[PDB]
Parts: structure tokens; sequence; C-alpha cells
């Protein structure tokens, strides 16, 4: 068939910037009638449908900011973005519907300040326990950059064989991660000791924030 | 305005069979034409049919020609996607698209082919039982032990949706475990309810838990 | 309302529509292709004009209005189509048959081996594969006003 190549996977820029990204097709995409060039530009918000963006090559679509440009022609073509506001994380898809429909790999428009994570705690749950297990967690919500190592401490003494992660891709809105740590025991060896908590180190600055319960009464 | 909701699909073995249905709704329906979009695993993004306004033609790339069997009802305004000898390629999330160059697309409905079904377990993760108040409380919903992806988790029926977070499920042994921060004024909670929602569609499974503090 | 003024129409048509053969071949087009299922919308036509044209009058054959009705809006369908495919081409580049003809006369009316919509620049005046759009529009909005 065609085959549709971005480059570059991704791309980092300043809340505000002209970006550039550009997708290359095999097998050129003009019509002898009318020049006619036949590729989309579909843009995807994390964890959502496509969005039609440019279609022809040039031509806008209802409610595109004239920000987004699409320029190209033959197998050559460029998508620019100007003014980058935050609620434009996305990956950028070219398709080309001039011989059936094919798309490229994508391009990630992934933001660029720091700002200090923001820990939290939590318990097992009494049905988990009473159902025959314990799993303690703690959120890291709204930090940034990507950056973070998040250690397990009970009450002081740090064990680490069970002890799985995730950061949301950057937030759109905002503009910055999170994550989420969860230590996962058995039912019974959850109250081997008393005192639980984790800690940051997160590069606002390398003092590891921390935040902690203890057993007994939950 | 205009509307799309495909639905109808969770888990199907390898060589298997399963049919989807776009439900449209809130523009011409028999006027316009029809597609089906898949997205891989790798995010990967695949065109998958297309049938022609009034039934008429109907095209395939090779890869599912033969194997699959874009339909549709301007009657009861359905698209159909009926997906028959299962590739464990086929695996992926599949959009139902409208063309004039897709301007309106649905959400998908995930479809995995692979050979074992998991209802996900529903913890609801309260705070420290200390009384010890802070100013702005962030209350939990955590959710393991299931097969396969994904899931739907809902703070309250959709209206608990700005200033939450759900983090990616992993892959422990061959079960996915995911968690769930909701933040929110201490002036909102525990006078005023907040509940986690859960859907598992592979499986049917529509857990609610409500987010309790924690007596003794 | 006479022999005349149905035998102006049907000839008109059988020679507005039969030119349609003529300059094909030093016009470097020569493929009817779609068209040919778009040629019959002329005899549709013609021959309601044609077979109604016995006098349009004592003859009460006047169904002849509604063939020739049927005919030129069956033409405008598609006709359009036709010119739709070019201000809007389908993915499918490939052509059709890849996913009655015959008679004692001869079969030039009608055709379709050579090539799909391919080079086809034509570059005359302005097109011609799609004035037919406003032509067939005047056969049908001429049959559409006398019977309103």
């Amino acid at each position: 068939d065609i085959v549709m190549s971005q480059s570059p996977s991704s791309l980092a820029v300043s809340a505000g910037e002209k970006v550039t990204m550009s997708c290359k097709s095999s097998q050129s995409l003009l019509n002898s009638r009318t020049r006619k060039n036949y590729l989309a530009w579909y843009q995807q918000k994390p964890g959502q449908s496509p969005k039609l963006l440019i279609y022809w090559a040039s031509t806008r679509e209802s409610g595109v900011p004239d920000r987004f440009t699409g320029s190209g022609s033959g197998t050559d073509f460029t998508l620019t973005i100007s003014s980058v506001q935050a609620e434009d994380l996305a990956v950028y898809y070219c398709k080309q519907s001039y011989n059936l429909y094919t798309f490229g790999g994508g391009t990630k428009l992934e933001i660029k300040a720091d700002a200090a994570p923001t820990v939290s705690i939590f318990p097992p749950s009494s049905e988990q326990l009473t159902s025959g297990g314990a799993s303690v967690v703690c959120f890291l919500n709204n930090f940034y950059p990507k950056d973070i190592n998040v250690k397990w401490k009970i009450d002081g003494s740090e064990r680490q064989n069970g002890v799985l992660n995730s950061w949301t891709d950057q937030d759109s809105k905002d503009s910055t991660y999170s994550m989420s740590s969860t230590l996962t025991l058995t039912k019974d060896e959850y109250e081997r000791h008393n005192s639980y908590t984790c800690e940051a180190t997160h590069k606002t600055s390398t003092s590891p924030i921390v935040k902690s319960f203890n057993r007994n009464e939950c | 305005e205009v509307q799309l909701v495909e639905s109808g699909g969770g888990l199907v073995k390898p060589g298997g069979s399963l049919k989807l249905s776009c439900a449209a709704s809130g523009f011409a329906f028999s006027s316009y034409d029809m597609s089906w979009v898949r997205q891989t695993p790798e995010k990967r993004l695949e065109w998958v049919a297309y049938i022609s306004s009034g039934g008429g033609s109907t095209y395939y790339p090779d890869t599912v020609k033969g194997r699959f069997t874009i339909s549709r009802d301007n009657a009861k305004n359905t698209l159909y996607l009926q997906m028959s000898s299962l590739k464990s390629e086929d695996t992926a999330m599949y959009y139902c698209a409208r063309p004039d160059a897709m301007d309106y697309w649905g959400q998908g409905t995930s479809v995995t082919v692979s050979s074992k079904t998991t209802a996900p377990s529903v913890y609801p993760l309260a705070p420290v039982c200390g009384d010890t108040t802070g100013s702005s409380v962030t209350l939990g919903c955590l959710v393991k032990g299931y097969f396969p992806e994904p899931v739907t988790l809902t703070w309250n029926s959709g209206s608990l949706s700005s200033g939450v977070h759900t983090f990616p499920a992993v892959l422990q042994s061959d079960l996915y475990t995911l968690s769930s921060s909701v933040t929110v004024t201490s002036s909102t909670w525990p006078s005023q309810s907040i509940t986690c929602n859960v859907a598992h569609p592979a499986s049917s499974t529509k857990v609610d838990k409500k987010i309790e503090p924690r007596g003794p | 309302q006479g022999r005349g003024a149905w035998l102006l129409m049907a000839f008109t048509a059988l020679a507005l529509e039969l030119t349609a053969l003529w300059f094909q071949h030093v016009m470097l087009l020569k493929p009817s292709v779609l068209c040919i299922y778009e040629r019959v919308a002329l005899f549709g036509v013609l021959g309601a004009a044609l077979i109604g044209a016995i006098a349009p009058k004592t003859p009460l054959r006047y169904v002849a209005m509604v063939i020739w009705l049927y005919s030129a809006f069956r033409g405008v369908q598609l006709t359009y189509e036709h010119t739709m495919l070019q201000l809007y081409p389908s993915p499918f580049a490939t052509c059709d048959f890849m996913v009655l003809p015959l008679d004692k006369w001869v079969p030039q009316v009608f055709v379709a081996s050579g090539d799909c919509a391919e080079r086809q620049w034509d570059f005359l005046g302005l097109e011609m594969p799609q004035w037919l759009l406003g032509i067939f529009i005047a056969y049908l909005i001429v049959a559409v006003l006398v019977v309103i």
C-alpha cells in the first residue's frame, strides 16, 4: 500500500511556540485534475478518539484555530501549530486517502517549569483484608518533571519486592505528570510491623517528601 | 449534535466470532458512508471496513477481507461490524467513523483476542483513619486482579470528572491492576457523598463502591 | 403538444446525444466507462419521445411522459455520482470487479474496454462529461414543467 511515516516520534515545547512536525508518504498524493493532495491530519488527545484537523492538506476543519496549518504537496507534508496552548497535548496522525486509508505512526507533542509532587498514603480496605489480602498505596499527584524516586518505608526498615507504579501520561489542562505506587502484601504479612510510609525525591528539591500512617487502628 | 456510540465486544478466543454495532444518532444517517477503524495496542491505526451510504458497496483491507463484514441498518440507525475467524492480531480498540475524511469518531469498543476472563475486584480507598483534617482531601478507588483491559472507572456517575487521576493498569502475572485518585475540598467530602463506579465490559461488571470514612 | 413538438425533442436528443460518438476519437478520450450505463438514459428519454412521438394527441399513450420523466431522472442520479466521482473521487483507485450488450447491428454505441480514470485531462473549453447534468436537468425540467 502507501506507507505514511512521520518524524519525529516526540516533540517538547514551552506553551506558546511554533512546532512543525512532518508527514511523508511513499506515493505521491496529487491528482492530475485539481491540485488535491488527499492527505489528512488527525489529532488524538490522551485516551480519546482522534479528531479531524486538516483535510485535503491545506484546508482546516469547522472550529480549527488558524494556528494549526497544513502545508505540503506531493510526498511531503508538514503540520504546523503556532501558539501551543496547554490543551494541545496529543499525538498527531497523518492519513492518506488517495488509495485506501493509511496512517502515519504518530508524533507525540508533549508539553514543557517544575512543581512539587503531592503525596498521600492509603491503607488497605476492610473488605480486601477480610477477603484474604492487603494492599497499600500512595498517590503522587500533580508533579513535574517525570522523574521521581518513590521509596516505601516500614517504620524505617525498607523492603522492595512487590511495589508496582504508574505515571499518568502528562495532564492536558495543567500539563503535569502524576504517579501511583502500590505495595501489595499477603493478608497476614501486613501486620508484621506498625508504621508505614512512602517518600518522593522529585527534583524540585531533593528533600524527600514524606507521608505516613500506622497500622494498629486500621 | 451528531453522535456515535459503538459497543458490544470484550474478549473472544482465537478463530472466534463477535459482532459490534455503532449506534448512530444525530445526523442524516442514510445519506453518509460509514467506516470502522481499530487502534492496536501499539497505538497504531488501521482502517478496517467501509460501507457505502446505501449498503451498496463495501471495502476492506486485505488483512480482514474475508473475515469481516460491514453491514448497516438505517431502519434502526445502527452500523455493524461482524468479525469472524478472529486473529489475535485483531486485538484492538474499535472506532466507528464518519466520512464526507473521518469527521465524527466514536469512542471505541475494546476487543481482545487471547485464550480467561476475570471480574475485577474493587476496593474503596478511604484516607488515614486519623481525624487530622488537611484542606484538599483526596480519596481513592482500587481495582485489582482482572482480565482483560480495559475497565471504566467513573467518580460519581461521571459527575466527579474535574480533579481525578486514573493510572495505567499493570501486567503482574496475567491480571491487570489499576488505581484511582480524586482530590476535592474538605467541604465537599464526608458530608457530601462520593462513590467510585467501575465497569468491566469484557466481563459485564457494574461494581459500585461508596467511599466511607473509618469507624471501628 | 404535437407531432412536431415531440419529434423536435426526440430529434434534438437523438442528435445532441448521438453526437456523443463524434470527435470521441481526436479528443484522445475513447473510454466510456460508467458512461455506458448512463448512455442508456438517452434511449430511455429519447425512447419515450420517439415512441410517444407517434403523435401527442389522438394517441392516449401519453404515458410517454412518465417513462420520459423516469429516464430523465434516472439519468441525473447516475450522471450526478459520476460528477461527484471527479470533484470528489473515491479511495478505490482500483476499478470495479477487483474486490446486456451484444446486438445484431453493432455494439459500438456502448463500450468499456480501455482504462480507468487516469490521464483524462479533456481541456475542451469547460469539460463535457459533466455538462450532461445540466442537459438532463433540461429534459427533466421540461418534463416536470409539462406535467407539474
